[PDB]
Order: C-alpha cells, then sequence, then structure tokens
RNA sequence: CUUAGUAACGGCGAGUGAAGCGGCAAAAGCUCAAAUUUGAAAUCUGGUACCUUCGGUGCCCGAGUUGUAAUUUGGAGAGGG
RNA sequence: GUUCUUUGUAAAGUGCCUUCGAAGAGUCGAGUUGUUUGGGAAUGCAGCUCUAAGUGGGUGGUUCCAUCUAAAGCUAA
C-alpha cells in the first residue's frame, strides 16, 4: 500500500528543477513553442489543445527551415499531417507572431 | 554492392547451391568445439545488417545448441559466459541439424581501444550494458519478452511484473479520493 | 555430389594463360602505402614552393567489381576459387556471362593478393589500360574466351 | 432489398428436391410451427421447450421414410 | 532524297559532309532541343564555326542570333524541327534531316519553296552514293574527348537519352524501337550505351 | 505508401538470375513435375498445403508458369 | 444422389469460444473440412474449387466483442449474414421457418449443409445425438443433447 | 489524475480487470545496413621518438579491400547547373 | 572579458532548374504441442514442420478507404 507523502515535497522538488532550468537556460521560456491542435474523437473534437510538433509544411509556410526551427526552440514533428486547414492558418499565423517576437542573439 | 546478391541468394536456402554449403559446413562445425571462435562471418551480409564491421574489436563466436526457453538466448548466454569481457550485440542463424542448430553470435570488445574511441559503437561500453543477454536486452531477448507497439502487447509493454505491482497495490493520496 | 553453379570454379584457367595474365597485371599494380605517402611529401615539397593524367590501376574490392560489372566498365576479371565463405562469388561468373564481360577463374586467392597490396583478394578487374597494352589486352580477352568460355560451355551443366 | 433478383436466386440456386429421395435431401420441413406465439422471449424459457419440440417431433416425420 | 547508313557512322558522315561542304548556307535538322546543345557543343570544341537552335534557350537570344544566319553568306546552323517551323529563309540550298521528323506526311509539304537527304537504315528525288572509307577519323580524338570533360559528357549524355525518348514518341510503325542500341551510342561515341 | 515499392530494374534482374542460379527446391522440383502431369488445379493445392495461405500459392504456381514456359521455347 | 462436401473455413483470429465451436462442429461433420486461414472474399470460389465442396462455412471477424459467419454455396450462392450472441445426427426444424421465403432458403441451407449426406468419407452407422433448429426474437438457437 | 470498477471475461458465481481519448509532470532526438573514394584506404590499432600528457605530432608496424573513412536514413536523398 | 592563431580553389545551408534514385528472410506467415492472460478475432512467447513478396508488406474501418514500414541500433528528464 502506497501513499502519496511527497506531495508537497515533490512539488517544490519540481519548482526547484524549473528554477535549475531556469537559471542554466537563462534568458529563454523553459519549454518549447508547442502547435495548436484539433483533439480526435467525437467527444474531443470541439475542443483544441496543445500539439506535439508543427510540421515541415506549416515550418516552410511561416519562413524558416526545420532544422533551423528546433535551434530558436520551435518543437517540430514529422508524423503529424495537415489535413484541416483552419489549424494550418492558426499555427502559421502562431509562428509569425512568435518570429515577431524572438530576439536571437549573435554568435560573437 | 554484391551484399544484395547475398541478400537473395540467402532467401532461396532449400535450393541446390545453398544446401550443398549446408551439408559440408554442418559436418564442419561439428568436427569443432561447442563454442569457438570463427575469423570471419559466413554470412556477412546478415553480420552487417546486425551491425558488424570489420575492425579490431569485433569477434564472431559460432555456437551451437541442442533442439526441444529459447535456443538464440540460449546461444548467447552461453558466449557470454566464455567470452565474458566481450559484449553480446546481436546473433542470427548460419546452419541447422536434426540434432543441434548453430548460430554465429557478434561481439564487441568494449576494453579495446578502437571501440573506446568512434561514437557509432562506444555507447557498448558503458556498465549499462554489461551481459545484454542475460536480461534479454538483445534481439531475440526483446522478442521473447513480447516488447513491440500494438493491442497485441498491451499486458506485456513496459515490464510485465512492472505492469502487474501497479494494478494489484492500492494507492492512497494525502486527501483520500 | 556438387551442384554445378558450385564446380564453375576449380575448371579454372590453365598454366601458360595464368602467367600471361599476370605479366599484364603486375604491370597495373596500385600505388602502395609507402609509395603513395612519398609521392604526396614530394608533391608538399614542390607545390608548396614551386597538370598529371589519370592512372591505370586494377580494381579490387568486391563491392567495387560488382559495381564495374553491369556498370558496364570492368574488360577482364580475374576470380580466385577458393574462398572461405563460396556464396561470396558463386553468382559472380554469371553476372559476367549475363552483362557478356569477359571473365577468368584464376587459382589461388593470395595469388591475387600480390598483384594488390593486400593478403587476399578473391576478385581482381582491369577496367582501363594504358595504350600500348590495349592490343595485348583485347588479344587475352580472345585467349581467356576461346581457352575458358569455349571449352568449358558445359560448365553450366554436369554435377 | 428487392425481390426480383430474389426469385432469380430461387430459380438457379434452388436445387429439385422433391424429384430425388429423402435420403438425398434429408431435411425435414417442420411447418406450420410459427414460433412468434412462445411466451417470455427475453427469460428463455418457453423458447427452450418448443424448439426442442419442433426439433424431436420432426425426427418422427423423417422415421417413416427412413 | 536520302542517304543509307548505319547508326555507327551516321554522325561520323555527318561530320565529312560538313566539313566538305563549307561554303554553302545548309541546314541540318534534328529531333531533340536537348540533341542540338550536343552536336552543337562538339563541333565548336572540334573547331566548325557552327550555329545553334534549339527551345533551351530565350526568344530574342534564338531570333537575333537567327538572324545573323539570315544575314550571312557562308555558315551553318543547327536547329530543331520545331523552332525552324513557318521561317524557311529560300537563301539556302541543302536540307539535311538526319531524324526522321515530326510529322512525316507533313514533312514533304514544307520542302516547296533547298535539297533534300536523310539517313535511315531500315526505313519525288534519288539516293546519294557514299564512298565509305572516306569518313573522318575522328572518333579516335571524340572518345578521349567525350572521357575528360564531365560537361562534354554530360551533354553526350543528355544528347543520349533524348535522343531516344523522341525516337519512342514517334507517329509511324518503322520508326518503333528495332535499332540496336550498340550503335547509336556510338553515333554518340561511347563504350557503353548509358 | 507514397514510396510503395517501385519496380527497379536491377532488383528485377537479380531476383530472376538467382532465380535460376539456385536451381529448385524439393517442393517446387515436385511442383513443376505436377504442373506438366496433373495439371495447374492440383499443383495450387499441393502449395497451398506446402505454403501457409492460398494468396502465397497463386503467385508461386504463376511464378512456376513463367519460368516452365520461358525455358523451354527461348 | 445425396453427395455433398462441407468446408469449414475462418479468418485471421479464431480462439476459446469460436474455436470451441469450429473444432467440435468439425469432429461432429463427417465430411468437413478443416482448412488454415484466410483474408480479405472473391478467392472463396476458388477455394470450393480446389476440394470440390457443396457448401462453404466463413468466420469473418470484425468489432472486438461481436461475431459475423458467412454462409454460401459454390456456383451462384445468395449468401446470409450472421449475427450470434461423429454420428448422423437428426434435423429437426420449425413452422415459421416455411412462413416466408427468408427462412424457407435458410431452411434448406441448413437441412444439406449442418446436417450431413449418407455417403460421407468417415459416416458411422450408429446414431447418437438430435439437431434442435427453431426461431424466437429474430434469431435461431441450437443446442446438441 | 481520470477514463473505471466501464468494456470485456468468469459452472456470470469467490469475482477478475484493461485500453484509446482528455487534464498534467517532463520533453530531444538521432545512428546503421542499404547503389563505387575508385583521379589515388581518404580509416584505425600498436610500438617507438618527442611534446603543452584523460592527449597531440613525426617515424616505423600491423589491421583492413571477405571494406575501414567521408557523403545518405524516407522528414527523403544524391548528381550537376 | 582578455588574447595568441585563424586557409584550403575548405566546410556547409538555403531557393529555383535539370538527371537519377537501392530501405533488413529460416524472417513475415501457416499448422500444432505447451506456457501467458480477466483477454471473447489463442493475445503474447517458446518448441517442432513447411516457409514468402516488391506499383510491396503490416494493421484497422463498411465494395473501397484510412493508417504506418517489421524482421538493426542509441538516447537524458
Amino acid at each position: 500500500v502506497k501513499v502519496h507523502f511527497d506531495q508537497a515535497g515533490k512539488k517544490v522538488s519540481r519548482r526547484n528543477a524549473r528554477a535549475t532550468r531556469a537559471a542554466k537556460i537563462a534568458p529563454r521560456p523553459l519549454d518549447l513553442l508547442r502547435p495548436v491542435v484539433r483533439a480526435p474523437t467525437v467527444k474531443y473534437n470541439r475542443k483544441v489543445r496543445a500539439g506535439r510538433g508543427f510540421t515541415l509544411a506549416e515550418v516552410k509556410a511561416a519562413g524558416l527551415t526545420a532544422a533551423y526551427a528546433r535551434t530558436i526552440g520551435i518543437a517540430v514533428d514529422h508524423r503529424r499531417q495537415n489535413r484541416n486547414q483552419e489549424i494550418f492558418d492558426a499555427n502559421v499565423q502562431r509562428l509569425k507572431e512568435y518570429q515577431s517576437k524572438i530576439i536571437v542573439f549573435p554568435r560573437n | 554492392g554484391a551484399y544484395k546478391y547475398l541478400e537473395e541468394l540467402q532467401r532461396k536456402k532449400q535450393s541446390d547451391v545453398l544446401r550443398f554449403l549446408q551439408r559440408v559446413r554442418v559436418w564442419e562445425y561439428r568436427q569443432k568445439n561447442v563454442i569457438h571462435r570463427a575469423a570471419r562471418p559466413t554470412r556477412p551480409d546478415k553480420a552487417r545488417r546486425l551491425g558488424y564491421k570489420a575492425k579490431q574489436g569485433f569477434v564472431i563466436y559460432r555456437v551451437r545448441v541442442r533442439r526441444g526457453r529459447s535456443l538464440r538466448a540460449t546461444a548467447e548466454e552461453r558466449v557470454g559466459r566464455r567470452a565474458a569481457n566481450l559484449r553480446v550485440l546481436n546473433s542470427y542463424w548460419v546452419n541447422q541439424d536434426s540434432t543441434y542448430k548453430y548460430f554465429e553470435v557478434i561481439l564487441v570488445d568494449p576494453q579495446h581501444k578502437a571501440i573506446r574511441r568512434d561514437a557509432r559503437y562506444n555507447w557498448i561500453c558503458d556498465p549499462v550494458h554489461k551481459h545484454r543477454e542475460a536480461r534479454g536486452l538483445t534481439a531475440t531477448g526483446k522478442k521473447s519478452r513480447g516488447i513491440n507497439k500494438g493491442h497485441k502487447f498491451n499486458n506485456t509493454k513496459a515490464g510485465r511484473r512492472k505492469t502487474w505491482k501497479r494494478q494489484n497495490t492500492l494507492s492512497l493520496w494525502r486527501y483520500r479520493k | 555430389k556438387v551442384p554445378p553453379t558450385i564446380a564453375q570454379f576449380q575448371y579454372t584457367l590453365d598454366r601458360n594463360t595464368a602467367a600471361e595474365t599476370f605479366k599484364l597485371f603486375n604491370k597495373y599494380r596500385p600505388e602502395t602505402a609507402a609509395e603513395k605517402k612519398e609521392r604526396l611529401t614530394k608533391e608538399a615539397a614542390a607545390v608548396a614552393e614551386g597538370a598529371s593524367p589519370k592512372p591505370y590501376a586494377v580494381k579490387y574490392g568486391l563491392n567495387h567489381v560488382v559495381a564495374l560489372i553491369e556498370n558496364k566498365k570492368a574488360k577482364l576479371v580475374l576470380i580466385a576459387n577458393d574462398v572461405d565463405p563460396i556464396e561470396l562469388v558463386v553468382f559472380l561468373p554469371a553476372l559476367c556471362k549475363k552483362m557478356g564481360v569477359p571473365y577468368a577463374i584464376v587459382k589461388g586467392k593470395a595469388r591475387l593478393g600480390t598483384l594488390v597490396n593486400q593478403k587476399t583478394s578473391a576478385v581482381a578487374a582491369l577496367t582501363e589500360v594504358r595504350a600500348e597494352d590495349e592490343a595485348a589486352l583485347a588479344k587475352l580477352v580472345s585467349t581467356i574466351d576461346a581457352n575458358f568460355a569455349d571449352k568449358y560451355d558445359e560448365v553450366k551443366k554436369h554435377w | 432489398n428487392n425481390t426480383k433478383a430474389m426469385k432469380h436466386a430461387l430459380e438457379r440456386v434452388q436445387l429439385p428436391w422433391k424429384k430425388h429421395s429423402f435420403q438425398e435431401h434429408q431435411s425435414v420441413t417442420s411447418e406450420t410451427n410459427t414460433d412468434e406465439h412462445i411466451k417470455d422471449i427475453y427469460d428463455d424459457t418457453e423458447r427452450e421447450l418448443a424448439f426442442y419440440k419442433q426439433s424431436l417431433d420432426a425426427v418422427l416425420v423423417a422415421r417413416d421414410e427412413l | 532524297g536520302y542517304v543509307v547508313c548505319d547508326s555507327d557512322k551516321r554522325f561520323l558522315l555527318l561530320f565529312s559532309f560538313l566539313k566538305r561542304n563549307q561554303k554553302k548556307k545548309i541546314i541540318v535538322f534534328l529531333s531533340s532541343c536537348n540533341s542540338v546543345k550536343y552536336y552543337a557543343e562538339l563541333l565548336n570544341y572540334i573547331d566548325l564555326p557552327v550555329l545553334e537552335l534549339h527551345g533551351k534557350q530565350k526568344q530574342q537570344k534564338r531570333t537575333n542570333t537567327f538572324f545573323e544566319f539570315c544575314n550571312a553568306e557562308r555558315g551553318i546552323l543547327i536547329c530543331t524541327d520545331v523552332a525552324a517551323r513557318g521561317l524557311d529563309i529560300p537563301a539556302v540550298d541543302w536540307i539535311i534531316q538526319f531524324d526522321p521528323p515530326d510529322d512525316p506526311r507533313d514533312y514533304i509539304h514544307r520542302v516547296g519553296r533547298g535539297k533534300s537527304l536523310m539517313f535511315l537504315t531500315p526505313n519525288p528525288l534519288n539516293e546519294y552514293e557514299f564512298p565509305e572509307n572516306k569518313i573522318a577519323n575522328v572518333q579516335s580524338q571524340l572518345e578521349k574527348l567525350i572521357k575528360s570533360n564531365y560537361y562534354l559528357h554530360q551533354t553526350a549524355k543528355d544528347g543520349y537519352r533524348s535522343y531516344l525518348q523522341a525516337y519512342a514518341s514517334h507517329s509511324l510503325k518503322t520508326v518503333y524501337q528495332i535499332d540496336k542500341l550498340d550503335l547509336a551510342k556510338v553515333a554518340k561515341s561511347y563504350g557503353f550505351p548509358v | 505508401s507514397y514510396k510503395k515499392g517501385a519496380a527497379s530494374n536491377r532488383t528485377k534482374f537479380v531476383r530472376s538470375l538467382v532465380r535460376e542460379i539456385a536451381g529448385l527446391s524439393p517442393y517446387e522440383r515436385r511442383l513443376i513435375d505436377l504442373i506438366r502431369n496433373s495439371g495447374e488445379k492440383r499443383a495450387r493445392k499441393v502449395a497451398k498445403k506446402r505454403l501457409g495461405s492460398f494468396t502465397r500459392a497463386k503467385a508461386k504456381v504463376e511464378e512456376m508458369n513463367n519460368i516452365i514456359a520461358a525455358s523451354r521455347r527461348h | 444422389m445425396n453427395k455433398q462436401r462441407t468446408l469449414l473455413i475462418s479468418s485471421r483470429g479464431v480462439n476459446y469460444r469460436h474455436r470451441h465451436l469450429i473444432q467440435d462442429l468439425s469432429g461432429l461433420l463427417p465430411h468437413s473440412r478443416k482448412e488454415p486461414k484466410l483474408d480479405t472474399l472473391q478467392q472463396l470460389n476458388e477455394i470450393a474449387e480446389l476440394y470440390n465442396c457443396n457448401n462453404v462455412l466463413f468466420f469473418e471477424a470484425r468489432k472486438h466483442q461481436d461475431l459475423y459467419l458467412w454462409l454460401s454455396k459454390p456456383p451462384n450462392g445468395p449468401t446470409i449474414k450472421f449475427y450470434i450472441q461423429g454420428s448422423r445426427p437428426v434435423l429437426s426444424f420449425d413452422q415459421r421457418f416455411e412462413s416466408s421465403p427468408h427462412y424457407q432458403l435458410i431452411k434448406e441451407l441448413l437441412v444439406h449443409n449442418f446436417g450431413v449426406p449418407p455417403n460421407a468419407r468417415k459416416s458411422k452407422p450408429f446414431i447418437d445425438h438430435v439437431m434442435s433448429f427453431s426461431i424466437v426474437d429474430d434469431k435461431i438457437w441450437v443446442r446438441t443433447y
């Protein structure tokens, strides 16, 4: 019989983990820019949720390349497909807004 | 190059050419020991597509096993005990008899400096890969553990003891559900 | 009992033709590790202070030869009979007969190794040649096709 | 689902069993047993008994012809 | 009207008829616009001052340079069947068509405005003779040359890949892929037919 | 399956080359004789029993028909 | 005159309850032909061409809980789909089978398919059991005693 | 966490007991084998001599063409322009 | 931050145009004897017999359509 006594302990663990990741990845926002996706099954199709990664198509239409996308902190998925038109539009707008916000520091 | 021709030649196993090679080699391998070292892999196309480079540090042990637990894993386990410094990478079928089966298990020396260098194979040097065959982490071991993806492998995907312990032990929170 | 595609070997090239084959082939040695290294240091000493055409040599990798036959670029192909896995080279006389590239089964694998700066070679081929040895090469092609191919037309049969 | 092609199937598929003996047919057409009169269709009580009688009484039709 | 020749020396005969005839405005007709890249690139590199017209170039680049031939007196252009259609110069005497044309029916109709011969192994006017030992021995020069530059090797290749496609994409029951490929490669001079 | 598995002139060449050089397996050696004597009907029966499914045995007997016809004539 | 053959065939995926039904009925039918495996529909006619079988029973398997049995004839058989939740047999029947062509045609099939020809290959002289066929709530119920 | 004690199985009984979806925690992808470097085995081990020594370099030796390097892994990719 | 050196017709990336373009077999599968499960479409595995294909093959949905690419390997939280 397991008991989760460490609910308070592991929240403090997880928070300090994020604090270290903040200290090491200083200007960057801890997590990658994830897409916006329509959920499967009749029950949940009304819900629109955070997907895994974009696509080569959504990345190419935004105005950047796949390998470069990952270095600027955009999660890229390759097995996901662009069947829906409205989702495609929403993600492209999401990337273009993100590209206006980003400030990529020089390597010198 | 030739590996396409060999790949297709190894398909027709009971055909006249390969049938004759079997009956000669089956006699020859019985003359030698139970567990012994072959200098070169007899089916080199298969050796390659299971991760063998013909450089210093790679060893091809030939192993004999009885007929009628799995025989491929027993073959790997036998060479593991004899050649303890080596690490089992993969094994493959070469020849069989009515009484015995033969496998040409391929090994890597983690201690040899030609493997400690190059990054394509230096992963095997990591102590997490000591006796891969004794834990079923080889190709045939992972096969017998029923570890794939699908509806078929639901009760035995991420450890059959792990999913049992998860399902048959009570879980309670601080503020009870 | 041997199945006809095995023992298409052992019915090898005879004494005099094999000698004449090496009289040609020993002219076309690959430049050895020592010779190649010293040449490049000569190039380093010269070009750093103050043109050459493509040099012909024999081609000797199994993958390289199986490329060259069916490319088609090979003219003569020598094949050793003694090979540890025989199945490595059993298709090769048939490949040459199918693509119409003249081949010869030579006797001794180390005998191929001598002309090529290796221990053993299993297969050796001469893709291209210098102009002086062109007529001699084509004569040897006819010599090999008369001795090897025409005498042993029945080599595809008989166990 | 039309019955024109169904009747065309009765033309080609169906074999004449009346021309041959009951030996070759071996099929008791237990007629006048509608079985919509069976009480308790969801409890499976009279459904067991009425079918068991339908099967066993059919043997006696074939028994004389055997 | 025609000259009977085998596929080996079809190009080799043509180079003879050009060198012997170096004063007259003469036109060759070849099939592929890809191909007359090739036969133009040889002749400027085996040094005959030829001209070149094909679809793979611009319009006024094609036109203004075609304009140079029309006001000329001596030389020679190489063009396609298609790009020269509708634009015959009356100042010409030899129309040699190397290939079976695009439309074989309507081809005779475009003559009558210009002396004609063609080239065919199995396939009004008369033929000509040819003394067979007169063809230029440049095939020794060419085989070295087809191996040395890679640009000339590439353009030999496209001049071969596109030659036979057009040979298959044709009308007639006669001109359909019977011809052996050992010799059409020799018209572009290979050891092996690519 | 956009990359389904196109013909590939080389692969076709290698498969048919090995098909003759290897010879014939004992069941196939029996099978080709069974075609010439007992017909294609009984050949498909033995091939279905020997192999797994009938869908395999169709393409197998069809391959044997191609081998026999091309051997004797050409 | 009655010379027929039965051909029990199955699709990929059959065990416990359904394989109890397949194996025991294959045992109970002396003229049965037990086959390995199938995967799809047009092929089934050519399966009958092999063994000269006058009958066919095809077990199709779809949505993980259900059952879909296909009964048909060799030359030009009109098939009927089903959804159910070695002595010489005696074949009992129903009045409501003869009420419509819908149940009369399937009655004909159940006579010579699920029954027996007298000249079967594994035919035993001694009798043991009966075959109960009857309709209640638009469906059939069969038990062997 | 929930789906859920649901589907499903169990002389339907002692009872056994999931999974996809959804919310979250954490997020990272890639390497081979595959068609030739063929205008040059471009690779590595070891010994030895020095050097700025978890190593570098020269020289010698061996492995290695029965294929070690570079280039490619379907998200394609390569050849050229 | 502070410098010392950066080289070689070197190493890539991007878009367009042109020519090609190979992906794992005693394995998949098939029958059967056991083991595994609460597993109904013997699930998973092993033993034994036979053993494939390349506009292929595996898995699902009512006559097509959707979905991935096995039989090789590495990897933190």
